[PDB]
């Protein structure tokens, strides 16, 4: 069984309803917009 | 008997059944005749009644210890159960002489 | 003669290594094998420990003092070569214990005594022995999670 | 009165290793000390105040 | 044996079309506009590149050879995995790499043990039992001894 | 549905409990120890045993 | 053989059907007909025999009772009267101690 | 006899039980810490502290 | 397993103070200390190492 090109073991089931990080965002879309991308340096303690 | 069980090395070796298994059934399947009297069996031999032939037999020299477990009627008189158990051996004849191996 | 003191050993069994004899004496003591034993002698022991004893002599050996002879193994094979293996308690005079060592030593036939071995009875420095040990009875260490292929951690390391 | 003492028997591999090999375990053992203070009774010869 | 083209639920997933790209529809689940960021991750480019990582590292960890990976599936887990973590501070070749970084082990940590599983499966869907004869077939032993000697009942004479 | 959407939805915060597993709680384990066997055996006393 | 029935001084378990590597065995008494729970201490001493040798000093029932379960959990009779023996340090743990 | 007759009878099942001992339950073991020591140490309160 | 001690054998003095109730009879104050030490076993030998 080494010809297995007609196999697909990718299966993203854990990914469905993924918010931004471990928070309850109610993440739906209220908003019926744009939502533009949020620039973050990863600097944690103290953001500069 | 109302029941009747045998144990070996501490399991059962069949599910308990009724007192008329051992009297009528097993007679029927393994057997010439059904005794229709009080007589109980159990065979470890598929089909027989010795049959010049053997086809099943229940190794009692390597069982480390077996019991039976008779569950009686309440109205029975005290006295005896004897219990009987045919078995296979070989007889040896050599060089004129006799006697029976184990 | 004799052996080397075992790489890994306390440096009380390395001083006492360093006093055995390991040259032959005339190197001509090869001509039978295994001794035969039927000695009764009791005190003939005590004198082969206390002439090992009387061996040790060095400007940092510690004091020895003869306390019993235990296991008195003797036997002689025919080319007169007297097999010992000794076991005897020892007292040190300066720091106050007791050890029982092993001497293992044999005459010729003019009763010259060498010493092939002289060490503590306890052996196995490295105290590598088979099993490990527990801690608590009824714990049951976690079973180890047999991983995918890749064992995880080059799985990152590869990646990136 | 009896003592009875419960014995464990190894098999030969540990016996030996029992006797060739030097052992040393961390154990316990107690100390204690007594003293017998008047213990700040209705009677004068005490005081609440007691450092053993 | 195996057949090497799948005859796909839906067949020509993406790529094939165009009606919509790949990175419109990504943007839609994410709720989010285009960026510099957002449009080469989802790229044709940068997709084909994880597929074929991801097939490259596969037959270096095992012995197997694998096709490209159900594209729906993909897609959903890079999205998935670009919410969770999209950390970039405008450096958009650092942050590519470190969110490639998190697809290809996510995904292989999927691909490995499928590929272990599908071949312990094919073995036992093709024959009865394992193909194991008196290893899997095997009573239990008794082992003691109550008859290992059986005491012949007597000892002829030589003649 | 079922405990299903519970083992796939395991989400962000539970990578620290779930990643990259290191043991198993499913798979039980014993190991192999010593032979020995206890006997209960009497001792004596050396003097009266009395108050 | 005439159906007589006579007490026994001493009553004795033959362990014979059992074939297995046992952690430890537990010992009751109860009425012959009332076949039910609440067990009750009938013995005065027992002891152990393997092949017809003595494996310890026979002891009193009372420390069956009471001290041997030490070694394991309930060293206790309330109400119980259930005795034990182990040839093992821990009966409960699941290594095979 | 006792636990010496016990030591010497042999089954097969022991093969998976004693044999190839990887433990032994008769040798204390324990692990080192860095010293520590503990002080219970009051703390003061900011505000009322009643009912 | 030791989960931590205290080294008496580097103190200077050690004091015990107790604050007593004002309803107490006469008597004994009995203090225990249980401690560790080491065990050393070796060539048939035991002994307590201080």
């Amino acid at each position: 069984p080494k010809n297995l090109q007609a196999q697909n073991f990718l299966t993203a089931t854990q990914w469905i309803g993924v918010n931004t990080q471990g928070s309850s965002l109610k993440n739906a879309n209220y908003d019926l917009r744009a939502d533009p991308i949020i620039p973050k340096a990863d600097v944690g303690p103290w953001m500069m | 008997f109302t029941e009747v069980k045998l144990i070996i090395n501490g399991s059962d070796r069949f599910s308990g059944r009724p007192g008329a298994y051992f009297r009528l059934v097993q007679p029927y399947e393994h057997h010439v005749r059904v005794p229709s009297k009080s007589v109980y069996v159990y065979s470890f031999a598929l089909e027989d009644a010795d049959s010049r032939q053997p086809n099943g037999s229940a190794n009692f020299t390597r069982y480390d210890s077996v019991q039976l477990q008779l569950t009686l009627n309440e109205n029975l008189a005290s006295g005896r159960v004897q219990i009987y158990a045919p078995n296979f051996n070989i007889l040896r004849i050599a060089a004129g002489m006799g006697g029976l191996a184990f | 003669f004799a052996d080397p003191v075992p790489d890994t050993a306390t440096a009380f069994d390395v001083v006492l290594s360093r006093f055995t004899d390991k040259k032959a004496p005339a190197d001509l003591l090869k001509g039978a094998t295994f001794p035969e034993a039927a000695p009764y002698t009791d005190s003939e022991v005590e004198n082969i420990s206390k002439l090992a004893l009387s061996r040790v002599k060095g400007p940092d050996a510690p004091v020895l003092s003869f306390i019993s002879v235990e296991y008195a193994a003797k036997g002689v094979d025919n080319k007169k070569n007297t097999h010992y293996d000794i076991a005897f308690m020892v007292y040190d005079q300066v720091k106050n214990f007791s050890l029982k060592l092993v001497l293992v030593a044999v005459l010729d036939a003019k009763n010259k005594l060498w010493i092939k071995k002289f060490s503590s009875f306890n052996s196995f420095t490295p105290k590598d022995k088979g099993p490990k040990g527990v801690e608590n009875i009824d714990e049951t260490p976690l079973a180890e999670f047999i991983p995918d292929f890749v064992q995880f951690s080059r799985l990152y390391k590869d990646n990136a | 009165m009896k003592l009875y003492t419960d014995f464990v028997f190894l098999d030969a591999p540990e016996r030996i290793r029992m006797s060739e090999i030097q052992h040393e375990y961390l154990v316990t053992q107690l100390q204690w000390q007594g003293s017998e203070p008047v213990t700040a009774p209705g009677d004068p010869n005490g005081s609440t105040n007691r450092k053993i | 044996a195996f057949p090497t083209e799948n005859p796909y639920k839906l067949s020509g997933d993406f790529g094939n079309s165009t009606l919509e790209p790949t990175v419109t529809a990504a943007l839609r689940i994410l709720h989010e506009s285009p960026a510099p960021f957002n449009t080469e991750f989802f790229s044709r480019k940068n997709v084909d590149f994880i597929q074929k990582k991801l097939i490259s590292e596969t037959k270096r960890y095992t012995s197997f050879d694998i096709g490209p990976q159900n594209e729906d599936e993909l897609i959903m887990m890079m999205a998935g995995i670009y919410v969770q973590d999209s950390t970039f501070d405008g450096n958009i070749k650092a942050g590519l790499r470190k969110l490639n970084t998190l697809v290809i082990t996510e995904c292989l940590k999927q691909i490995l043990p499928g590929v272990r599983a599908y071949a312990l499966y094919v073995r036992d869907a093709s024959l009865p039992f394992s193909g194991g004869g008196e290893e899997a077939f095997k009573r239990p032993e008794l082992a003691t001894l109550k008859g290992s000697k059986v005491l012949s009942g007597f000892l002829p004479l030589d003649r | 549905p079922g405990a299903i959407s519970q083992l796939v939805s395991y989400g962000a915060q539970d990578v620290y409990l779930t990643g990259n597993p290191q043991i198993t709680f499913f798979k039980a384990v014993y190991r192999r120890y010593t032979n020995f066997a206890m006997e209960s055996i009497q001792q004596t006393f050396d003097g009266t045993t009395d108050f | 053989t005439s159906g007589q029935t006579y007490n026994k001084t001493d009553v004795y378990v033959d362990m014979k059907e059992l074939n297995k590597p046992v952690k430890y065995v537990e010992i009751i008494a109860y009425e012959q007909g009332s076949t039910s729970f609440d067990y009750v201490d009938i013995i005065e001493s027992a002891t152990f025999y393997l092949n017809s040798d003595e494996q310890f000093k026979t002891r009193a029932g009372e420390y069956f009772s009471l001290v041997q379960p030490y070694q394991h959990f309930k060293r206790s009779d309330p109400t119980s009267n259930i005795s034990t023996f182990s040839f093992a340090l821990d009966a409960g743990s699941f290594q095979p101690n």
